[PDB]
DNA sequence: CACACACTCTCCAATTCTCTAA
DNA sequence: TTAGAGAATTGGAGAGTGTGTTTTTTTTTTTTTTT
């Protein structure tokens, strides 16, 4: 009863408010907002209800009423800005674009949130979907012109004549940019009271018919900043660095750059062409695909039997196994239906967090050319100075960062970072003085210091957040001194505190997310090419890598060939490439998991014959096999040995991992 | 509180969910009983406070409330009603209900729900243009009625009992169009069998017409379409198979597996619901009319009637009033009024029956007019069918049994016979029809009972039709000089039948061809059609052409005609019965003697039946002198003009002595 | 509810133990009458049990078929206290109830009226043969064999076997029928059409299924006028929309006007007091001018055809000859002349005289439809005969209007029928020789 | 009816896990 | 950090409740409109 009740005041409060076709405002106006502002922050957190927004989203409130208002005001203040009751015509949109930051905020879930916040967080979501796709697409989502109104008031002023009350209107217009453009679907929280049945989730889909995937993408969000001029806007917020207006900007600008790649910023009928490279990709794949079908119906008949050793006549079906041994061997081994069991594991934006390498946002070829220069104008506007107006922040309260603070602040300084050096590296039209600035010892011993401290609270996702800047620290320590003692400062304390750290967690991370492993991967190839131009020994940093759990986590990178790049092999085959000659240790690379992976390269079904990079790999196996055969000729027990892990005996571990 | 202009800015994203609000729900029952109560059209009077007066009077059940007075007052809620019919139904239900229990307190001892049948639905459809688009919401498609199941009774509110540890389950609505689910029961999760309870139950009644695109309306060659009608309680029984009607009701939709199975897709099955229902079969002319019966009388009207029946000479009004667009034929038109009107059926004792019904036979010449009297009679009467000559079988135009597809056994359907059933048939061409089919309307002309004993069906149907029939003689062209029996191949069994045998000539007079010609290029010219808004405007121009010519409204006349046929049985009480013996025995003896009409006792029968029809048309309860010497006259003139030209002037001396006066 | 069945039980035996009009105890001496005979029932009238107690009427009319087994309780309780020596086996009698309420048409029959008792007319049709509805049905568990019993009322509400082993688990159904010590009694499907001069403008006959049971069987046969005082009540046949229920009179009392199967049974059913008035009708010395003037008495002049239209009626003696040939004793009589003479008006008057009749036109008649009609049973696919014309009108007259009209083929099967007064069929493996003696 | 299918109800030993082991 | 003693959980066979069939429109009459 106390719902309908509710129900019943929200359909009130909406039809006092007026309606169109122009919006009229009516009687009370004031004094419904604040009714309204109040009972909805009453449910919020006092109560924690989520109740009054539902009841809001439903009548359409902030669709067919509080759009309006800005929409309205925008001309009137267009008028009064061109030209040359202000105030009261002025306070109306405050309440307004507070109600709307308000029902934007992201809403959070987690194990001490009772049960009706999650019940409703499902119901919620999409709604949230739907308050970005009306706001976009209204007339080129015009409203965002409004909200900058509600910045540009406050900021007019002299900073130094700032308002200690004003100073909050700022925070509350701010937030509603991150807020609007940090809106994701969600996850279909299944229900696993009961076992589920032989049938899995029909729909992944969490969007309401009102709203697509095509009108809800970052691309966008993206055009809307364009069409909205707000590049402008958020231009200025930075060329007046010189407090409040630095967290929440953190996240402002970052949360459309998230997990937006910087690959599909340069190409390396113009999209045809990849159309067409994309077709004759596929079309290889097929015709890979048909090598095994029967030229005939699957019900020829084709039976046969393998006179296997012990002259067993196992008898195994189809036409396919006729042609090839090694397709009769496949088809007994698939045949078994028994499986063992995989064990498997955002609270935060999803981004990197949780993006797999393939997840590119499809952007208009106008909107990459301005999404290109509008952030490198951010650069050459305020970049290093930003950093510097949290580097002070960032120092003091150490233990106060909620977990949202690190994934919101690392990701974007790395991203920002790795972006900036290879623009420079495609093109030298960028000085590296421009990210040459994040080189300050305060602010890396202090990343450093976070990194370390995620590492034993088991905050795998904080520290994840820390080895994609730990891999950027390399790669322009070794940018700034190839293009040249401010390097040395940075990269001269991993000496033993840190060599540890870096060690350890390639052993460990093995059993999480693909990305938690890629990172290790990176940080060993920038760590072994940084040092190699001094080489504090090359043969001794080296000594620690060779580890038997640092090649199973290598290894278990390549078996997800169908979805690994050129690079993500390039780097985990040149591991063991450069370890050939120079280091002598392949006797730790004999288990059988490497030689099935090569088995599986080598073949049509893995990597493109017509790419570049099965042909030099096939050399290496080919010279891999002759070494193979050469140790396995001069050892009998090796021949069984190389199933087995290694042992931790003595003498055996110089007789058979060294030769004597 | 809501004001009519809220109502408009819906709140809640969907219709229907903007009208299942409370507040929302409660502002348009406050308009809509409004709306009941403080309507008022052009002439000023509460249409439906009297509507509701007559639904308790007769403990009526159903409120006709016409669209277009919703429409033209409170636009929106009849937009609300034709978009989302399903609740806003409900509530004007409700308010009808709570009107009319201000009118009748306590009626609901008599009814406990009023329903709420709407009519003049302006978007008419077919069966054919139907779309997913039209899915609940209110239709008015037009169709030819083919089956007709029995009235079962259906569970309204079922009230089941939890078998394992339950005893009452919830009094769940029953949609009339899928089965009631019952899932996990409330008192234990756990699911079992169910069954309904038959202490607090209350059943409705329900029938499923199979309505089929009309024959008319389907395009030419191609195959009709058809969808399946549920008529609830107080709709069934109204449509008779075989009838065309219109039908308003909301275009459901229910899923089905066997047709998911037989398509292959998910694919649901469609179904109408229907809220009204008014036929148009044997007034396919009559466009332009309101409401569900065109032939049903207001108060106002009845007053009307009764005002201009005082009137001296109100018969010569209605007879000139017939075929006002046909110029002259005076004694066809005399003839086809007391066909319309009609006679009093008597029953001595409840043995002895006498036929009440008027047969006219219409022959003459060709181009002069009968095919065209009888298209008005078509149009006019409340129950008329058309069948011509050859188009006409012996069983279509009484009665035949057919092997139901279906349930596998003989059941016996009506034909034009019955279809017409106390109205009037129509039979053009009759001469053209095989003998063997002409004979089949012999007892139906005479008993007015149709007897079917095929196929193991002994029963006796009940046809109380007026045959108007209009024949050709033998050669094209009537001959006077010879008698009736040789100018026609029809015999005396079925002479005898027809009351007024009116016998037209084609002669050639210049004066009265100057008047004909004059007539028919005026009715030409006004009936061009190129010749204070849209609505009342031409029903104002519509008026101003019919005053030229008809005295009296032809939208009046047919509803003045059913209220006459309906509610009026004059008697014979004051009558000179020496006077109608002598001229039945004088018009045997010129019969029998120079003559070959048949002249039987059915002609004296004749000249009381066309008495009483003359006393329906002044709403007379007593037949008077006037209304029997009038009579007299017709039956005399239709015998007398039907004679040959040798001994027609001494057969009109000789019958002179009865007409005196005229 | 024991103690509420109990009061209802006493309350009725009461009823039939004290009611008396004047100095007689009606309902006792019949039913003493009815048990001397082997009649278990007793027609109880309406208007006494009115007079009464109205309670008991009105808890009667309110649910007729929770209250009518308890009346039938009492009713062989009664019959037990007056026709047994204290210090049993008599089955359970039967109520026929007699009202003078409103006759309901037969159209007019809708949701409501639904478990009400309803009063109706109309004309039957069809009668089914005669079934077998269990009473007592001595029932055994299959597993554990514990042999029980169950009594039925066979006034269903709107019984099955149970679904316990009732006293190792024995399964959901362990009940199994022993058809060797239950008890069983007869019911029969009747099928009632309106009255033609009830239905309405432009519409068929309505049929309506309807059941008899026990002393109310064989009691009218298809043809017949009747008056039913019965429940209208609701069952689910499973044979098209959504939680339909087809409608039927469970019947409680039949009244018709021309006796039951056969005539008077095959035999007199005449009071004693209208047998002494018909033989003193006899009588009379212008017994013949008086049944004359009584035919159709509205057709002026006419003599001679009343005088035949009377030995017609009557009709002759029919003799059985020892050599196997046999007589008929009917009179034919066919009715030719000019339009007009009133010839039609004199069948449809004979076909309401007498007790059996049919009136058929010759146009819209065929000869499988005056005989007999071979059809095929829908859901047994068996052919079988259904009764035509001259088989209804079976020991009566058949009025064949417009005679001339027939069909050369339609007429010739009345050829047969007339002299012979058989019809004899032979077709899909029927071969049989009915009779109409008409 | 009963044999075969689909599936809810129900259940211990091999498979994983983290406290105490070497 | 290693080879080995302790907790802790849940999938794969099986007890069991309720299903689902076989199951049919031939051939023969009777009607009706054309032929
Ligand atoms: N002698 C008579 N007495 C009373 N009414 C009569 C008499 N003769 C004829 N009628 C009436 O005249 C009409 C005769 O119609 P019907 O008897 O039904 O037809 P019909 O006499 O059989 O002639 P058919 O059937 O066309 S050959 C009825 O309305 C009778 O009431
Ligand atoms: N008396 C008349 N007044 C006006 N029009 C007439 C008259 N007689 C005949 N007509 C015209 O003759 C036309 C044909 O008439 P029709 O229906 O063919 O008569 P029939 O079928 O007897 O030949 C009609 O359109 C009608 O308007
Ligand atoms: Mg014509
Ligand atoms: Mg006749
Ligand atoms: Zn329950
Ligand atoms: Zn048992």
């Amino acid at each position: 009863f106390s719902l309908t009740v509710l129900r019943a005041r929200i359909a009130l409060l909406a039809t006092a408010i007026g309606g169109p076709p122009p919006y009229k405002l009516g009687d009370d106006c004031l004094a419904c907002l604040k009714d309204l502002k109040r009972w909805f922050k009453l449910v919020d957190d006092q109560q924690k209800r989520w109740d009054v927004a539902m009841a809001v989203a439903e009548y359409r409130i902030l669709t067919d009423d509080l759009l309006p208002i800005l929409i309205d005001w925008e001309n009137k203040c267009s008028l009064a800005a061109k030209l040359a009751n202000k105030a009261y015509y002025d306070k109306i949109a405050l309440n307004c674009l507070q109600l709307l930051v308000l029902m934007t905020w992201p809403l959070i879930v987690t194990e001490q949130s009772s049960s009706n916040q999650i019940t409703l967080y499902g119901e919620l979501k999409k709604h949230q979907l739907v308050y970005k796709k009306t706001i976009l697409s209204m007339e080129s989502g015009k409203v965002l012109r409004a909200a900058i109104r509600l910045a540009l008031d406050v900021i007019k002023i002299d900073r130094l004549s700032r308002t200690p009350r004003d100073n909050m209107v700022l925070k509350l217009v701010l937030n509603f940019f991150r807020n609007v453009i940090a809106i994701e679907p969600g996850e279909f929280t299944i229900n696993t009271k009961k076992s589920m049945p032989k049938k899995g989730i029909t729909s992944i889909d969490t969007l309401p018919p009102n709203v697509s995937m095509d009108d809800i993408s970052l691309n966008t969000v993206i055009s809307s900043f364009h069409k909205n001029k707000v590049f402008g806007f958020l231009l200025t917020l930075t060329s007046s660095l010189s407090d409040f207006i630095n967290i929440p900007l953190l996240e402002i600008m970052f949360y459309f750059t998230k997990d937006v790649n910087q690959e599909l910023l340069f190409p390396r009928t113009s999209a045809g062409f990849e159309l067409s490279k994309l077709l004759q990709k596929e079309h290889q794949m097929r015709k890979n695909v048909i090598k095994h079908t029967s030229a005939r119906h699957s019900r020829f008949g084709g039976l046969l039997s393998i006179q296997t050793p012990d002259k067993t006549r196992l008898t195994v079906s189809g036409s396919q196994a006729l042609v090839d041994e090694k397709i009769a061997l496949q088809k007994l081994d698939d045949s078994k239906k028994w499986n063992k069991r995989i064990i498997k594991k955002e609270g935060l934006p999803n981004s990197l967090l949780n993006s797999q390498t393939g997840k590119a946002i499809f952007f208009t070829e106008s909107n990459g050319k301005h999404f290109k220069e509008f952030i490198n104008n951010f650069i050459d506007s305020g970049f290093n100075i930003l950093l510097h107006s949290v580097t002070n922040y960032f120092t003091t309260e150490q233990d106060r960062m909620v977990t949202l603070e690190q994934v919101e602040y690392l990701l974007f300084f790395a991203w920002f970072v790795k972006y900036q050096l290879l623009r420079s590296k495609i093109d030298n039209s960028a000085d590296i003085k421009q990210v040459s600035e994040a080189l300050k010892e305060v602010t890396f011993i202090l990343v450093s210091s976070l990194l370390r401290s995620a590492y034993d609270l088991k905050n795998w996702t904080v520290t994840h957040a820390g080895m994609i800047a730990f891999n950027e620290l390399l790669n322009l320590v070794s940018r700034t001194k190839a293009a040249q003692d401010i390097e040395f400062i940075v990269s001269r304390l991993f000496s033993d505190e840190r060599i540890q750290l870096l060690s350890n967690l390639p052993k460990i991370g093995s059993k999480y997310s693909l990305q938690f492993m890629k990172s290790c991967i990176e940080l060993t190839h920038s760590v072994l090419k940084v040092l190699e131009q001094y080489s504090v020994n090359f043969q001794k940093v080296q000594a620690n890598y060779m580890t038997e759990p640092v090649i199973e986590t290598y290894i278990n990178f390549l078996e997800r060939f169908r979805e690994l790049e050129d690079d993500s092999i390039k780097k985990v085959f040149s591991f063991f490439h450069r370890v050939f000659v120079q280091a002598k240790e392949q006797a730790l690379l004999f288990r059988f998991d490497l030689i099935i992976l090569l088995r599986e390269m080598l073949s049509p079904d893995g990597l493109d014959r017509m790419s570049r990079s099965r042909k030099y790999v096939s050399q290496f196996s080919d010279y891999f096999l002759a070494r193979l055969k050469k140790r396995l000729k001069k050892s009998p027990a090796w021949f069984v040995g190389l199933l087995f892990p290694p042992l931790h005996n003595s003498e055996v571990g110089f007789y058979q991992r060294y030769g004597e | 509180e809501l004001t009519l202009e809220s109502l408009s800015n819906v709140k809640a994203n969907s219709y229907s969910e903007w009208i299942t609000q409370p507040n929302v729900s409660r502002t348009i029952a406050r308009e809509l009983k409004s709306f009941l109560l403080e309507y008022t059209d052009e002439t000023g009077r509460s249409v439906y406070g009297a509507r509701i007066r007559t639904l308790g009077e007769m403990n009526s059940e159903s409120l006709e409330v016409n669209y277009r007075h919703l429409a033209e007052s409170k636009a929106i809620l009849a937009l609300f009603l034709a978009k989302c019919p399903e609740e806003m139904l409900k509530i004007f239900d409700l308010v009808a209900m709570e009107a009319t229990e201000l009118h009748y307190p306590d009626y609901a001892r008599i009814h406990s729900e009023i329903h709420v049948r709407i009519s003049d639905f302006p978007t008419i459809y077919s069966l054919r243009e139907l779309r997913e688009s039209n899915l609940s919401s209110l239709v008015r498609v037009t169709g030819v009625v083919t089956r007709r199941t029995g009235v079962f009774p259906q569970l309204k509110y079922v009230k089941f009992n939890c078998l394992k540890c339950g005893s009452i389950l919830g009094p769940f609505f029953q949609d009339s169009n899928e089965e009631i689910r019952i899932s996990f029961c409330t008192n234990c999760k756990s699911k079992g069998p169910f069954r309904v309870n038959g202490e607090k139950t209350v059943y409705r009644n329900y029938q499923r017409v199979t309505l089929q695109e009309a024959p008319g309306t389907v395009p030419p060659g191609r195959l009709p379409r058809h969808r399946e009608v549920i008529l609830l309680a107080d709709l069934v029984d109204v449509s008779k198979p075989g009838e065309e009607v219109e039908v308003t009701g909301i275009y459901k939709n229910n899923y089905d597996g066997n047709l998911n199975a037989k398509n292959g897709f998910p694919v649901f099955a469609t179904i109408i619901e229907a809220n009204s229902i008014k036929r148009r079969e044997g007034n396919t002319a009559n466009e332009g009319e309101e409401g569900l019966d065109v032939f049903s009388w207001t108060e106002e009207e009845e007053r009307e009637f009764r005002k201009i029946s005082r009137d001296r000479g109100i018969i010569d009004k209605i007879i000139s009033s017939m075929a006002p667009s046909i110029y002259g034929h005076r004694d066809i038109k005399t003839a086809v009024a007391c066909s319309l009107f009609g006679g009093v059926p008597k029953n001595v004792n409840g043995k002895h029956s006498i036929r009440g019904d008027i047969n006219v036979l219409l022959l003459g010449d060709p181009g002069t007019a009968k095919s065209q009297i009888l298209k008005y009679v078509e149009k006019t009467a409340h129950r008329a069918v058309f069948a011509t000559g050859q188009g006409a079988s012996a069983v279509g135009l009484t009665a035949s049994v057919r092997k139901d597809p279906i349930t596998k056994e003989w059941t016996l359907e009506g034909g034009a016979l019955v279809l017409a059933d106390k109205g009037v048939c129509l039979i053009d061409e009759f001469d053209k029809m095989n003998d063997q089919d002409r004979t089949s309307i012999h007892e139906a002309m005479e008993q007015q009972s149709i007897s079917i004993s095929k196929a193991g069906i002994v029963t006796t149907l009940q046809a109380r039709c007026s045959i108007i029939a209009a024949a050709n003689p033998n050669g094209g062209r009537y001959n006077s000089t010879l008698p009736l029996a040789q100018n026609v191949s029809l015999t005396e069994p079925i002479l005898s039948r027809f009351d007024i045998l009116c016998v037209v000539r084609d002669l050639v007079d210049e004066e009265a061809d100057e008047r004909l010609a004059t007539f028919v290029v005026d009715s030409h010219v006004r009936s061009h059609p190129e010749n204070l808004n849209a609505r009342q405007r031409r029903l104002q121009r519509q008026r101003k052409k019919e005053e030229e010519i008809s005295p009296i409204p032809q939208e009046l006349l047919m509803k003045y005609i059913h209220y006459a046929r309906t509610k009026i049985y004059p008697k014979l009480h004051q009558m000179d019965m020496d006077k109608v013996s002598r001229v039945y025995a004088d018009l045997r003896r010129e019969s029998i003697s120079t003559g070959s009409f048949p002249i039987t006792v059915r002609h004296l029968e004749s000249i009381l039946r066309i008495a009483e029809s003359f006393a329906k048309m002044r709403l007379s309860e007593f037949v008077s002198s006037y209304d029997l010497d009038r009579a007299i006259k017709v039956v005399v003139d239709s015998f007398v003009d039907a004679q040959k030209v040798s001994v027609r002037r001494q057969l009109r001396r000789s019958f002179a002595i009865y007409t005196l006066g005229h | 509810n024991d103690d509420d069945n109990t009061e209802i039980i006493k309350s009725f035996k009461n009823f039939i133990l004290e009611f008396r009009l004047d100095s007689q105890f009606i309902y006792r001496d019949q039913l003493r009458n009815n048990i001397l005979v082997k009649n278990y029932s007793l027609t109880v009238n309406m208007e006494h049990l009115i007079g009464y107690n109205e309670d008991i009427y009105k808890k009667l009319s309110d649910e007729p078929s929770d209250i009518i087994p308890l009346f039938e309780t009492a009713i062989t309780q009664v019959a037990k206290r007056i026709s047994i020596l204290s210090r049993n086996s008599l089955p359970t009698f039967q109520l026929i109830l007699n009202s003078n309420a409103n006759q309901i048409p037969l159209r007019d029959l809708d949701s409501e009226h639904v478990s009400k008792i309803v009063r109706l007319s109309g004309i039957i049709i069809s009668t089914s043969v005669l079934s077998s509805r269990a009473t007592y049905l001595s029932i055994m568990c299959r597993n554990c064999r514990h042999t029980t019993s169950i009594t039925i009322n066979n006034f269903n509400s709107i019984v099955s076997l149970p679904r316990s082993c009732l006293s190792k688990n024995c399964g959901p159904d362990p009940y199994i029928i022993i058809h060797e010590s239950s008890k069983f009694i007869d019911q029969q499907f009747l099928k009632l059409q309106e009255i033609p001069e009830l239905v309405p403008v432009g519409e068929m006959p309505r049929n309506l299924t309807m059941t008899c049971d026990r002393y109310l069987t064989n009691k009218v046969i298809p043809g017949t006028r009747v008056t039913i005082v019965g429940i209208y009540s609701i069952y689910n046949s499973k044979n098209s929309g959504v939680a339909i229920r087809t409608p039927y009179i469970k019947i409680l009392g039949i009244q018709s006007d021309v006796e039951t199967s056969s005539i008077w049974n095959s035999v007199t059913m005449f009071t004693e007091e209208e047998e002494e008035e018909f033989l003193q009708l006899s009588r009379n010395p212008k017994l013949y001018e008086i049944l004359t003037n009584s035919i159709a008495p509205s057709i002026f002049g006419n003599e001679d055809i009343k005088k035949a239209i009377v030995c017609l009626l009557m009709g002759g003696s029919k003799k059985i000859l020892p050599d196997g040939m046999r007589l008929r004793g009917d009179i034919n009589v066919l009715l030719l002349g000019d339009p007009g003479t009133a010839k039609s008006q004199l069948l449809k008057f004979v076909e309401k005289v007498s007790p059996i009749a049919v009136y058929t036109s010759g146009k819209g008649s065929s000869a499988a439809g005056l005989t007999a009609s071979v059809q095929r049973d829908p859901m047994t696919r068996e052919f079988y005969l259904e009764g035509g014309a001259m088989v209804l009108a079976d020991g009566g007259v058949v009025c064949i209007d417009e005679f001339d009209k027939m069909r050369d083929e339609d007429r010739v099967a009345i050829h047969e029928a007339m002299e012979q007064q058989t019809i004899s069929i032979a077709k899909a493996g029927i071969t049989t020789v009915l009779n109409s003696r008409t």
